[PDB]
RNA sequence: CCCGCAGAAGAAGCACCGGCUAACUCCGUGCCAGCAGCCGCGGUAAUACGGAGGGUGCAAGCGUUAAUCGGAAUUACUGGGCGUAAAGCGCACGCAGGCGGUUUGUUAAGUCAGAUGUGAAAUCCCCGGGCUCAACCUGGGAACUGCAUCUGAUACUGGCAA
RNA sequence: UAGCUAGUAGGUGGGGUAACGGCUCACCUAGGCGACGAUCCCUAGCUGGUCUGAGAGGAUGACCAGCCACACUGGAACUGA
């Protein structure tokens, strides 16, 4: 407030962070990926949640989820990352893309198939 | 880029007669209208505001045979026009060729006047037009061509014509398949249904 | 401590009409006597005075239809901390021009409405609803 | 001349040694469509119980409101507790473009197209409260002639 | 008429040459309240005719060094 | 070197040409002093065709601007008398 | 681009369906497997998970991801605040700076009016026109909110006197 | 990031530049910029525009058009309008 206030010093617009440090405001990208491993979520839920610490090509090392039932990630195996909060395992902010590279679509899937990426019957 | 479904079971999710399946036969009374739109058709819907306005909206479009995307772009059109956005959206639809071939009486359905378009049948003035979407502009003369005149289809289809109520606006020979469409359509001359209203309030959010 | 003396009179004016009080004296001066007499000419006040030689106090006299106040609301536009000088085509119209905008264009201080048909813009002093 | 219709119905608890007792509160608003508007608030046991308690209030709560056609005279704000409200006359194009609970006032009333926006909390309550306010406040040039003793068309023109 | 500008000196030791500062009173773009800017010019002049402290008129002219592009008109109220 | 020829706009194999004063270094579609009309290849007999404002002309080739093979031949075109 | 041929023949998916948000049942599973944009679903009668049927919405596209603005009056100049929600420096003095009672002057810096030059073309916008229609191309208009100079106006603000 | 700055800031005279100029010299004076942000640091081609917005603004500057910059990295000149 106050006009001669604002000529002295004008509005600071809050510069928001972004939520998933990917950088160059890239939509995936490719992780070596190390320790394949089960987490245990937040309060009211209870669970063994499948994740990945992945080992991003850029530098960074970040865990991403494995949606799905089942999977074929162990050890390396080359996979794709993609944005997108789980909101309950605290810490990963990523999902790893059914289809694309080293994982593998999700075995016998019929509705909702893009998502998992599993291919016609 | 068409439906190409069930067709009657349009009719019935909207509740009134679309004209979709009107065809030879004047009323269907054949598909348990109204109370029937799958199978959980006894369920009686709340309908928030939101729902209304996309019944609606889905209802001009199944009646003319539209999608969205091309549905979305008369809406703009209507907007940049002159006048009222609720009248220029259904005038902007009442003008496709298509639509005007079948209210000349050249197609029992929307669809049979849509083919007979697309099937190098329809021609206004003195030139063939195969576009369904075609905007026929005031003072057209809109015909069918000498080597598909007096085919099996449009005979019939044109006796049913005399039952409908026939627009103002345009004008039939008859005689020799020969139309003529002169003014644009007014508000007042048809429907007295279709709420317009509904479809600019679902666009402007 | 008394940077404007514009907006002092306009408080005068408001807060009397709150009150529902009659008439409201204050310090007289040049570009007082102009509002004022505006304010009076289309007919928000009920006549005035400037009674004094050495020290002249002006003051109004407040105008009330019903129980309700004439003044609706009456604010400071153009204020000493921020000068707001509109151009010709630019000039507002106050509650859709039912209410007035007093303006000191070049030709003496007048309202919005004779500033758009004399040709010339100036300092929007005060909106009048 | 009826044209009644629901802005919001919302359940509520009182807590007592027992348990935690639900009713229910509903909020309508009524008017002619020409120049009439009555929001009445309404609270009961059950739900349809308390559209009817709502409705009646609201039939008996009802302002004067002095429009041009089927719009405003100027643009109107209308504060209250914590819901701004504002809205513009516009032309005899378009229709209402305002929020629900907003425009459910609007429309009964008999407002055929108007801008408008709630700025501030958004409480169904407070914003018909803060229309109702302001199109009671909406003075018309009749009125503005009348009580400088000038002119209508002096004014107007 | 020759393009001149007013403005008041700020300083004078320089040797045929002489400092001067042009406030322009144009408002802010954003929040419209009116600033008091400046501009300070190199300006050339015969002999120390002008001192510090007083209202002087520049003309637009030949680049007759690095800087000091402008040049003395003549003076208008000297130095109180 | 001012020179008066054609810009080529228009969609791919619809050409619409506007001829235009310009400078030979300058590229086709690039820098120019003041377009002066236009020229349609595929317009046919209709209500427009072909448009050259003459008055323009004798601005530049009265000074000293050459004409290309083309606009030379819409000047010839166009006519002085038919 | 036209005309003859043959025969529906060669030509439909993929999201979603607890609320926000248009659309519901049944089996399988039993805080497991999994879902999740926000709230939240699953602990043996799940509308939320998986399948099936049924629907809804788009359809040669559809969704997911990332990126900008919007909604956000959530940096508020138009248009927010600071007793208790985030927020009056512990309280003074004070230069630079921002603002300044009142009446005469007088300039014309601001301000206002006019006028000329310019603000490339495209783009945007409106009325046309041309491609079977559209996108696309395209004629003319308006506009380019500006900046410069030049003439005036003195109410206001500034300056300089008194 | 609070002081930076010695051809630095100005003069007289000579040279040089298509052209004027610390452009460059020799001497002379002691400046000049700086809180209306110099200096230093990080980032960045710029505009017509684009997208967004009720508008103010916010973001952006792929394609078409103007200007600048650069050509394996670091230098220098020759030729020529
Ligand atoms: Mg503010
Ligand atoms: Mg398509
Ligand atoms: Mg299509
Ligand atoms: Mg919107
Ligand atoms: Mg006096
Ligand atoms: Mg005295
Ligand atoms: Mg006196
Ligand atoms: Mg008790
Ligand atoms: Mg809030
Ligand atoms: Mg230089
Ligand atoms: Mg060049
Ligand atoms: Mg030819
Ligand atoms: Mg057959
Ligand atoms: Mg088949
Ligand atoms: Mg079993
Ligand atoms: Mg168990
Ligand atoms: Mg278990
Ligand atoms: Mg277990
Ligand atoms: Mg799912
Ligand atoms: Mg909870
Ligand atoms: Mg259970
Ligand atoms: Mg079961
Ligand atoms: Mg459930
Ligand atoms: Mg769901
Ligand atoms: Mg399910
Ligand atoms: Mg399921
Ligand atoms: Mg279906
Ligand atoms: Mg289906
Ligand atoms: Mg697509
Ligand atoms: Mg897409
Ligand atoms: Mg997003
Ligand atoms: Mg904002
Ligand atoms: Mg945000
Ligand atoms: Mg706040
Ligand atoms: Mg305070
Ligand atoms: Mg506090
Ligand atoms: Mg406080
Ligand atoms: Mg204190
Ligand atoms: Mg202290
Ligand atoms: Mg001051
Ligand atoms: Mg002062
Ligand atoms: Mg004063
Ligand atoms: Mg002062
Ligand atoms: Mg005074
Ligand atoms: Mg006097
Ligand atoms: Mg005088
Ligand atoms: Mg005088
Ligand atoms: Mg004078
Ligand atoms: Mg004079
Ligand atoms: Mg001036
Ligand atoms: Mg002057
Ligand atoms: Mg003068
Ligand atoms: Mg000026
Ligand atoms: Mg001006
Ligand atoms: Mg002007
Ligand atoms: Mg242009
Ligand atoms: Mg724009
Ligand atoms: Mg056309
Ligand atoms: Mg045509
Ligand atoms: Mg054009
Ligand atoms: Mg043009
Ligand atoms: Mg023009
Ligand atoms: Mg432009
Ligand atoms: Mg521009
Ligand atoms: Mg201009
Ligand atoms: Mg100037
Ligand atoms: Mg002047
Ligand atoms: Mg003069
Ligand atoms: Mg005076
Ligand atoms: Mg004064
Ligand atoms: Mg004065
Ligand atoms: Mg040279
Ligand atoms: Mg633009
Ligand atoms: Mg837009
Ligand atoms: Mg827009
Ligand atoms: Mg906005
Ligand atoms: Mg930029
Ligand atoms: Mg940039
Ligand atoms: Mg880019
Ligand atoms: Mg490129
Ligand atoms: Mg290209
Ligand atoms: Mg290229
Ligand atoms: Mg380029
Ligand atoms: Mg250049
Ligand atoms: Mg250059
Ligand atoms: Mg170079
Ligand atoms: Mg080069
Ligand atoms: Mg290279
Ligand atoms: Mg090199
Ligand atoms: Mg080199
Ligand atoms: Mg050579
Ligand atoms: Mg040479
Ligand atoms: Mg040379």
């Amino acid at each position: 407030a106050t006009v001669n206030q604002l000529v002295r010093k004008p509005r600071a617009r809050k510069v928001a962070k972004s939520n998933v440090p990917a950088l160059e405001a890239c939509p995936q990208k490719r992780g070596v990926c190390t320790r394949v491993y089960t987490t245990t979520p937040k309060k009211p839920n209870s669970a063994l949640r499948k994740v990945c610490r992945v080992r991003l090509t850029n530098g960074f090392e970040v865990t991403s989820y494995i949606g799905g039932e089942g999977h074929n990630l162990q050890e390396h195996s080359v996979i794709l990352i993609r944005g997108g909060r789980v909101k309950d395992l605290p810490g990963v902010r990523y999902h790893t893309v059914r289809g694309a590279l080293d994982c593998s679509g999700v075995k016998d899937r019929k509705q909702a198939r893009s998502k998992y990426g599993v291919k016609r019957p | 880029a068409r439906y190409l479904g069930p067709k009657l079971k349009l009719s019935r999710r909207e509740g009134t007669d679309l004209f979709l399946k009107s065809g030879v036969r004047a009323i269907d009374t054949k598909c348990k209208i109204e109370q029937a739109p799958g199978q959980h058709g006894a369920r009686k819907p709340r309908l928030s505001d939101y729902g209304v306005q996309l019944r609606e909206k889905q209802k001009v479009r199944r009646i003319y045979g539209v999608l969205e995307r091309q549905f979305r772009n008369y809406y703009k059109e209507a907007a940049r026009l002159k006048g009222n956005t609720g009248e220029n959206l259904l005038a902007l639809l009442e003008g496709r060729l298509d639509n005007v071939v079948y209210r000349m009486g050249f197609g029992a359905t929307r669809a049979e006047a849509r083919q007979l378009v697309s099937h190098k049948a329809i021609m206004v003035n003195g030139r063939v037009v195969n576009i369904a979407s075609y905007q026929v502009s005031p003072n057209d003369v809109v015909s069918i061509r000498e080597k598909a005149k007096k085919q099996s289809r449009v005979k019939a289809a044109l006796e049913l014509a005399e039952q409908r109520e026939k627009p103002t606006w345009l004008e039939v020979d008859a005689g020799k398949m020969e139309g003529t469409f002169k003014r644009k359509p007014e508000r007042s001359d048809l429907s007295a249904d279709i709420n317009e209203h509904l479809i600019v309030e679902l666009y402007s959010k | 401590s008394m940077q404007d003396p514009i907006a002092d009179m306009l408080t005068r004016i408001r807060n009397g009409q709150a009150a529902n009080k009659a008439a409201v004296t204050m310090p007289s001066s040049k570009l007082k006597v102009a509002i004022a007499n505006v304010l009076k000419e289309e007919g928000f006040i009920e006549d005035f005075k400037v009674e004094g030689d050495t020290k002249p106090e002006l003051e109004l006299t407040l105008k009330y239809f019903q129980g309700k106040a004439v003044v609706e609301s009456i604010q400071r536009v153009s204020r000493p901390g921020l000068r707001i000088y509109k151009r010709k085509d630019e000039l507002p119209k106050v509650m859709a021009g039912l209410g007035i905008a007093v303006v000191s264009t070049s030709k003496g201080v007048m309202t919005d409405r004779a500033a758009r048909q004399a040709g010339l813009g100036g300092e929007i002093i005060c909106y009048v609803a | 001349e009826l044209q009644e219709k629901l802005i919001a119905v919302n359940r509520v608890s009182k807590t007592v040694k027992g348990g935690r007792i639900f009713s229910f509160t509903a909020l309508t608003v009524v008017g002619d469509g020409n120049g009439r508007v009555g929001f009445g608030y309404g609270k009961a046991r059950e739900v349809p119980a308390a559209i009817q308690k709502a409705m009646e209030k609201a039939r008996r709560n009802m302002i004067n409101v002095a429009l041009n056609n089927g719009t405003l005279q100027h643009p109107v704000k209308g504060v209250h507790t914590g819901s701004r409200v504002f809205m513009q006359p516009a032309s005899e194009g378009t229709g209402i473009i305002a929020g629900g609970a907003m425009r459910a006032v609007l429309e009964v009333a008999g407002v055929h197209n108007v801008l408008a926006k709630a700025y501030g909390s958004t409480n169904p309550i407070n914003v018909v409260r803060a229309t109702i306010d302001g199109l009671e406040n909406m003075n018309s040039p009749e009125m503005v002639a009348a009580k400088r003793g000038k002119s209508v068309e002096e004014i107007l023109g | 008429k020759i393009r001149t500008l007013q403005g008041r000196v700020v300083s004078d030791k320089m040797e045929k040459s002489i400092v001067v500062a042009i406030e322009r009173f144009v408002k802010h773009p954003i929040y419209g309240k009116f600033i008091k800017r400046t501009t300070k010019l190199h300006v050339h002049d015969e002999n120390n005719e002008c001192g510090i402290g007083d209202v002087v008129e520049i003309r637009e002219c030949r680049p007759l060094s690095k800087t000091k592009s402008w040049t003395l008109v003549r003076v208008v109220e000297k130095a109180v | 070197m001012v020179t008066i020829r054609l810009a080529r706009h228009g969609a791919k194999k619809r050409p619409f040409y506007q001829v235009v004063v310009a400078d030979s270094r300058n590229a086709r579609n690039g820098r120019f002093i003041e377009r002066v009309g236009f020229f349609n290849p595929i317009a046919s007999e209709k209500e427009e065709g072909t448009r050259l404002d003459l008055d323009r002309i004798a601005h530049w080739v009265g000074q000293g601007a050459t004409i290309s093979d083309r606009v030379a031949a819409l000047i010839k075109e166009v006519n002085k008398a038919a």
